[PDB]
RNA sequence: ACGGAAGGGCACCACCAGGAGUGGAGCCUGCGGCUUAAUUUGACUCAACACGGGGAAACUCACCAGGUCCAGACACAAUAAGGAUUGACAGAUUGAGAGCUCUUUCUUGAUUUUGUGGGUGGUGGUGCAUGGCCGUUCUUAGUUGGUGGAGUGAUUUGUCUGCUUAAUUGCGAUAACGAACGAGACCUUAACCUACUAAAUAGUGGUGCUAGCAUUUGCUGGUUAUCCACUUCUUAGAGGGACUAUCGGUUUCAAGCCGAUGGAAGUUUGAGGCAAUAACAGGUCUGUGAUGCCCUUAGACGUUCUGGGCCGCACGCGCGCUACACUGACGGAGCCAGCGAGUCUAACCUUGGCCGAGAGGUCUUGGUAAUCUUGUGAAACUCCGUCGUGCUGGGGAUAGAGCAUUGUAAUUAUUGCUCUUCAACGAGGAAUUCCUAGUAAGCGCAAGUCAUCAGCUUGCGUUGAUUACGUCCCUGCCCUUUGUACACACC
């Protein structure tokens, strides 16, 4: 920033400040799926579900 | 990364499980606290689900913080299979 | 266990200075203004200063549940032995750390400079502090860095009141073109204290007497 | 009815001497309130970790040394009681950054 | 060198200058009644002020002094 | 802002008056130089050179000779379920029991491969792109604003000739008056407390119980609780205490300064911690997962593994260590500190008992600690001898041989031990550093570093002088006056 425009800062900056207070205003009042994952795979722990059959000589 | 993808299941479902994961910045470690496998495959499977915008990465202190996010619980929910509202953390535990 | 006492004292101090750090990082755009950690039965407890609790919250306690197990997981704790709490901070505008957090986000949503300070410096004031400052050192567009003071109010800088009153924080906030840091210096009103000196050692105040009215000649009264 | 004397020693051990002495002598006043048997607040000599360093990050300067500390105040209460005011007072008088011990022993 | 403060004979003077009806060349009950009339944070601050005004008191006792 | 212009001050990083030295010697150690496959590098007046906590056997590690691995997220595309891709026994090969590579041919199943974009790691570059941090100016005393006076104004007075302080510290003069940051206050530690609160994790007195010598009562010990009592010593909580007090010299009889007395203490009580505004292209991208940009990214400047190197030696320089002896070496013997630190998912501090000349081994033990190591029985030092001024028995370099300890590893010899070998150095040129009281210097610890290694440092206590209490001559820096064509400010 330069000097030349200085007063515009303070006075934007000042606004900001006062802006920042009506949002402190305004926050100082303002206005399932269950099944788990364990229990998941505990409720899907039946069976039909693997295969192996095998050992030659 | 280039693991087995049984490793990756067992890490995938952890995630899936907890949505929480840790894992200290040192790999060469043999075993990751908890899970079953190398410490790296952790560390690198976890970058891939990251870096694909399904889980969120922090780091601090030598140690990995692993977030799991609403659209990696729709790829992990993918990926896992199970039915739509299915599981995750996001079950305020029992009362407490 | 079974540590020494002077041992568990410093690794106390470290517990508390990774917690610090972690929170620091994880809630930042939340306002997270400070921990305290509590050594109690049954449980540790884990308060965290913030100004945005509803975020900490997350859906119906969703992201603080996150959080506790990343911290018990990490710290190798029991389920259960851990409990957070989130906490709004009283009056962000006396907290160091959160203006430093203020302008960073100031400047990184692309505010101008001196706006930015004058902004942050006009509410810390407006708070009802004492005094206030705001450094800012690095390069902005140019090339050859510089640095720029804006304070405004009361501040004192020797001795131990600066223990007692001023806060300090240091922020690195890294942009496009390089990074910069910001200093902020916050001195709370001293009246106010509550707890510790309610006034500079400096200070001396001397009781205004009466204007009496003697002569009179003497005598007595009977009850 | 349990109710049983067992030589009870407490040892509190903080680094803020503020809130030690707040827990230390409001435990053996709020004790003693109730005629117990007691050795009250013994000062262990106060410790001072030490750490000196180079205040530079690199190598070049005079050569500035700094010397931090942290200050280990310890402070022990012999009493003896039964069962409930004892699990009673290690309760309550919790205190942030006062850290307390609660032994039975006598050997 | 025992050069005392601004702070210190400021607050000299002020005590003196509402406190003559009271005070003597005595520094301890100068002290005593500073202790009873003015909030001061610092026992060593209060003694260089009370000491400071006694000095003062005794250099009244004999004439005036400027302030 | 600056001067190679004038007048003032301040200061042992300045003299004076002295002390202990360094500078000469041997070695220790950093820097240069040279040497080198490499001998990784930042830093070069105060403010580089026992500095990067930089005491490198591996590691560290950045260098050199060599060997693996991808830990190349992600997108599109290409390959391809007739197999995209992974692994490997022995052999050949390699330093290597690396399936690195090849011989041969089982395997594995869509996790990879190739290619593009896009990423990432990097002790690679840039401290002349930055943050932060640090050092310097500075052993400094400077900065500002309200009402008022001067000037169209930028601005000035306040903020000053003198005096006085360590101090823009005060007094005083006075168009200025009354303030605020900084100094001071404050905080921390060493000093005082037969005053308060106490304590088998501190200690005292008495009593039990018991040994020795006297014996007449006594003198000198033992007994982690045999009881009772206490708080002088020890410990740490709240307080008190000094405010240069009282008197008196001296000065604008102002600030103050000097001297006596008292006092735990009267040099800011001694020593520190903090410490405003402003500057430097001071140092740090070799602390950071602090970072812009550039470079590198698979025959890697990523990473890991083996071996070597930072220690290499005609020589120049800086910090040091040990000495030239008789206020001494040796050998007996006397024998006294304070700051510390110590083992959980482990082997740290270690008494004690044996074994050995020693170093050390071995068998147990206390201690997460005011409780055990430990009274840390440290060293100068004190005492009685031996040597007798002779490169001597001062001095311990260089070196041969043997035993141990740390460690996966000790060769270029980690350290420790024993025998022998017995250098230079006979007080040190020109020059030059530090210092004013429990300070100097002499003396040893503990801590950091640390598996092993202090000739280093940070602290600590032990013994304890000489000489000032001044100045502006050398130097360094502040301050006014003055000049200026500088203001990116004499680079």
């Amino acid at each position: 920033g330069d000097d030349k425009k200085e007063l515009s800062a303070e006075k934007e900056a000042q606004a900001d400040a006062a802006a920042e207070i009506a949002e402190d205003a305004a926050e100082a009042e303002d206005a399932a799926k269950k099944v788990e994952l364990d229990a998941e795979r505990i409720e899907t722990a039946e069976k039909e579900a693997y295969v192996p059959a095998t050992k030659v000589k | 990364m280039l693991m087995p993808k049984e490793d990756r299941n067992k890490i995938h479902q952890y995630l899936f499980q907890e949505g929480v994961v840790v894992a200290k910045k040192d790999f060469n470690q043999a075993k990751h606290e908890e899970i079953d496998t190398k410490n790296l495959y952790v560390i690198k499977a976890l970058q891939s689900l990251t870096s694909k915008g399904y889980v969120k990465t922090q780091f601090s202190w030598q140690y990995y913080y692993y977030t799991l996010t609403e659209e990696g619980v729709e790829y992990l929910r993918e990926y896992l299979n199970l039915p739509e509202h299915i599981v995750p953390g996001t079950y305020i535990q029992e009362r407490n | 266990a079974l540590i020494s006492k002077k041992r568990k004292l410093v690794a106390d101090g470290v517990f508390y200075a990774e917690l610090n750090e972690f929170f620091t990082r994880e809630l930042a755009e939340e306002g997270y203004s400070g921990v305290e950690v509590r050594v109690t039965p049954t449980k540790t407890e884990v308060i965290i200063r913030a100004t945005r609790t509803q975020d900490v919250l997350g859906e119906n306690g969703r992201r603080i549940n996150e959080l506790t197990l990343l911290v018990q997981k990490r710290f190798k704790y029991a389920p259960g032995t851990i409990v957070l709490y989130a906490e709004r901070v009283q009056d962000r505008g006396l907290s160091a750390v959160a203006q430093a957090e203020s302008m960073k986000f100031k400047l990184l949503n692309g505010l101008a400079i001196r706006r930015a300070a004058y902004g942050v410096v006009r509410y810390v004031m407006e708070s009802g502090a004492k005094g206030c400052e705001v450094v800012v050192s690095g390069k902005l567009r140019a090339a050859r860095a510089k640095a720029m003071k804006f304070a405004d109010g009361f501040l004192i800088h020797s001795g131990q009141p600066v223990n007692d009153f001023i806060d300090t924080a240091t922020r690195h906030v890294l942009m496009r073109q390089g990074v910069l840091g910001i200093k902020v210096k916050i001195m709370r009103d001293p009246a106010k204290s509550r707890t510790g000196p309610k006034a500079l050692p400096d200070a001396v105040t001397i009781i205004e007497p009466k204007e009496e009215e003697p002569i009179l000649a003497p005598s007595v009264k009977d009850y | 009815q349990q109710q049983q004397i067992i030589k009870i020693r407490i040892t509190l051990t903080s680094t803020k001497v503020k809130q030690l002495e707040n827990v230390s002598s409001n435990i053996v006043k709020n004790a003693e309130q109730h005629n117990l048997v007691k050795k009250g607040p013994v000062r262990l000599p106060t410790k001072v970790l030490k750490i000196s360093t180079r205040k530079t990050p690199n190598g070049e300067g005079s050569k500035t040394w700094e010397t931090y500390e942290m200050r280990i105040h310890k402070r022990y209460i012999d009493l003896e009681a039964p069962v409930q005011i004892v699990k009673r007072i290690t309760q309550i008088t919790i205190e942030p950054g006062v850290d307390v011990e609660v032994v039975v022993a006598s050997n | 060198g025992r050069v005392r403060t601004k702070t210190v004979k400021r607050a000299s003077k002020a005590l003196i200058e509402r406190y003559y009806p009271k005070l003597t060349l005595d520094f301890q009950t100068n002290k005593r009644l500073c202790d009873e009339i003015a909030t001061i944070q610092s026992k060593r601050l209060r003694n260089k002020i009370a000491g400071y005004t006694t000095h003062l008191m005794k250099r009244i006792q004999k004439g005036p002094v400027r302030g």
